[PDB]
């Protein structure tokens, strides 16, 4: 509860409660069997050698509880690799890329008879 | 292996430690006490555990003359303390800087000893902060009145805070944890002291492995004379035995009894063995009151490669009580 | 490999692996003779007297494995002073212009007879 | 200039340092014991190394009633000691901090002394964090049983590891490496060490310059008596000389002959002056067995303003085995 966890992020550091950590279970933060590997026991920190500016806002997602959005400085081929990173899930990734616009939901279904398929793709 | 470290600190102890609790001081003799040591260190065992609380501080007397009259080798000796009761004064309890200081001054004159290989927090002290406890004990590691210090039954939360205070204010974090840990008492060693040594490198010194002689299979017939369950004061471990609880735990250990027939071993040696059988245990707190009890359980190690993962799965099925992370 | 690297840009501190640095063995900080200069020993880093935003995007270069961008606050001429310092060759200074836009590579050869030459500079 | 420092450090030693491996309290008797050092403090060295595992404990033994027999100033030695095997206890080996601050402390017993200045990691240990390590190595500095302390073949990875956990945690670095270095031994102290020394400030403090005696060249034509290779116990040694790698070294002393005889020197001043040939180097531990070999061995000052470039780079011709970067 009011136990601080050190998160530093290829020298900058991020204190933070565990509490708001452990509102996401199924993050790489959240879980602590996953972040069991990243941690620096005699700094008493999890050490990740990773992005810098990209974890501010990975860091206000647990905060807010739920609000991410992309910082303006950190590309969209940059930040959408440390969402995957991150764990923060297929859910929250698709309320990100609707943010963003990057919404192409399009998947063409066959119509199935394998011929009547074939056919179709054909026109 | 015999000798293994204690967490990841570089202090070998061996499987099997010996205790002091009850018998030293108390039940058994100084003659007999004198001969359970030299059967101990005779056989590897290093590891001699005992606290200033026992025997209202004569189980600290009796090890100390031993010590002094076989001529034992300081260096070969692991020699580990605990402190919290003093007496019967207010500032003679607790994890102050007070006691820990006096306390384990006064126990160093019991013992004669110039210094103590591990001292440990007896229990958690509520009315204290976490930083003058790890001061205190950073201060008589420094002093030289100590090697190493552990903690007694401290929740892993405790272990945990008392870890990130030494490591803002570098001082020297504990290296072990004594938590109780037999067939009937799980839930502590398997879940939650598991993590606490992957994370930050703390180990377990587990004590008695035979619940304090039921698991050992004595009391299916009642109340033997001359066990513990008879001494004066031991109301606790006989209304533990002889209630509905305790009833049925004597009828597992009748179905214990087939699987120790199965394997060459008894039943006490089947409940050390069985502690014995994970990493994560560093060693494990005997108590002997005499040489045939002693004897019996070192032989526990030989058991140990006898027992494979179906062994594992079978008695878990009678014990029916397995932990869930 | 385990072994991390402080680095101090004038104060601000980035820390990495020491296996994110080797993986580019000819740069300043890949090459532990030309970094021997910089190694403050009383405080173990190697303390750079040098521009401050422009080291995020030199340390994201050696993490993502040869992806560097200009930072958006930090000027082509500020930024590609700093490139020529930490040594990051001729080869990741192309790719740099590129994206940049900044491709310049006309190089007018001349003729080669040297009358023939010389009078094709002057039609 | 015949002293200097060790390492970056301030402590002035001697460019030849007098160890006890084997002669002292080993090989030669306690009267030459004492006729050794008499002759090496007046020739202007200071420097004495020994161990708690030579001649199991009986090294330290000579050389602590030497210094009170003699009478010589504690000031104007600097007295060395090695901290890895205790004896035959699990407890009595390692690094840890039970055995460092226990070892050192039965040391200064066997010694006579109040303090040794450098305590040495005799080798590392796999078994203990370096934090541990390194927070004992400073306890004892901090208490005052030593002034400095250093390491014996620990990999530059390891030395490395060690500086940094001292920076972490405000403790002491260590100042000083012994590597072996001889002319078949080049690899660590020419390619490694140099590395550390400009970077943290980690000296070489070598030892074995004539390779317990092989590079001397008295084993040419077989085993000599009375030398080290015909000693008890030391079958490994004449199994390096007279193994098909050993016999192809000695063809090439033969090779070094012709070079010491264009210099006024021997093969055993060559081979010293060789190792003290580089700024580097701190200090060469000898190994003396009487009194003309130790005069030889400080007649080594005098050839290393003879030593040019040119007959180094006429050595390593011969030599074959210079290491690469
Ligand atoms: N808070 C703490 O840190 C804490 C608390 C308690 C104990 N400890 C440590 O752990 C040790 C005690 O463990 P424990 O004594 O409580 O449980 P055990 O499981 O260690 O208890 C052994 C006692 O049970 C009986 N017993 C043992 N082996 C037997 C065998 N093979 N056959 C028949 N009976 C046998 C013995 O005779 P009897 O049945 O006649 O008595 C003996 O006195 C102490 O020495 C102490 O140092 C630490
Ligand atoms: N791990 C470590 O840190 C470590 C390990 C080993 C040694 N050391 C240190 O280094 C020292 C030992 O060096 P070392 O003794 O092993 O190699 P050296 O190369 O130091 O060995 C000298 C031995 O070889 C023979 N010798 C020396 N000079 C000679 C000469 N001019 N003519 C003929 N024979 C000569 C001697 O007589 P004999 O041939 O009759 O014996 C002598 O006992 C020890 O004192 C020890 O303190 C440190």
């Amino acid at each position: 509860c009011c136990e601080r966890v050190v998160i530093n992020i290829s020298g900058l550091r991020f204190e933070t409660q565990l509490k708001t950590l452990a509102q996401f279970p199924e993050t790489l933060l959240g879980d602590p069997k996953k972040r069991m590997r990243y941690f620096d026991p005699l700094r008493n920190e999890y050490f990740f050698d990773r992005n810098r500016p990209s974890f501010d806002a990975i860091l206000y997602y647990y905060q807010s509880g739920g609000r991410l959005r992309r910082p303006v400085n950190v590309p969209l081929d940059i930040f959408s690799e440390e969402i995957r990173f991150y764990e923060l899930g297929e859910e929250a990734m698709e309320m990100f890329r609707e943010d963003e616009g990057y919404i192409k939901e399009e998947e063409r279904p066959l119509p199935e008879n394998e011929f009547q398929r074939q056919v179709w793709l054909l026109f | 292996q015999f000798y293994r470290n204690l967490g990841k600190s570089g202090l070998r102890v061996s499987c099997l430690g010996l205790g002091t609790w009850v018998t030293f001081g108390g039940q058994i003799t100084d003659e007999m006490a004198e001969h359970l040591m030299t059967l101990a260190y005779d056989n590897g065992i290093n590891l001699f555990d005992t606290a200033e609380v026992y025997a209202a501080g004569k189980a600290e007397v009796v090890l100390g003359n031993i010590i002094k009259k076989k001529g034992w080798r300081r260096s070969s000796l692991v020699i580990t303390t605990k402190i919290f009761w003093g007496g019967k004064a207010e500032t003679e309890r607790g994890l102050s800087r007070k006691h820990i200081i006096e306390g384990l001054k006064a126990s160093l004159e019991r013992l004669q000893l110039e210094y103590v290989d591990v001292v440990f927090a007896n229990r958690p002290d509520p009315n204290t902060p976490m930083e003058e406890t790890v001061r205190a004990m950073t201060h008589v590691i420094n002093q030289g009145m100590a090697m190493y210090w552990g903690t007694s039954r401290w929740s892993s939360m405790e272990i945990m805070e008392a870890y990130s205070v030494a490591r803002q204010f570098n001082l020297i974090p504990p290296i072990c944890e004594q938590a109780e840990y037999h067939m009937f008492q799980r839930e502590k060693v398997e879940v939650q002291l598991p993590e606490l040594f992957h994370k930050i490198g703390v180990g377990a010194m587990t004590w008695s492995p035979l619940a304090c002689g039921i698991v050992s299979g004595k009391y299916d017939s009642g109340i033997p004379p001359y066990s513990r369950a008879s001494l004066k004061g031991y109301q606790w471990l006989k209304d533990k035995i002889l209630s509905e609880e305790g009833r049925r735990q004597q009828a597992k250990l009748k179905e214990l009894q087939a699987i120790a027939e199965r394997l060459g071993c008894t039943l006490p040696q089947l409940a050390i063995a069985w502690c014995l059988r994970n990493e994560g245990v560093s060693s494990v707190l005997l108590g002997a009151s005499n040489a045939e009890q002693l004897m019996e359980n070192i032989g526990a190690i030989q058991v140990l490669p006898k027992l494979s993962s179906s062994i594992v799965h079978e008695i878990d099925s009678i014990l029916g009580n397995k932990p869930y992370s």
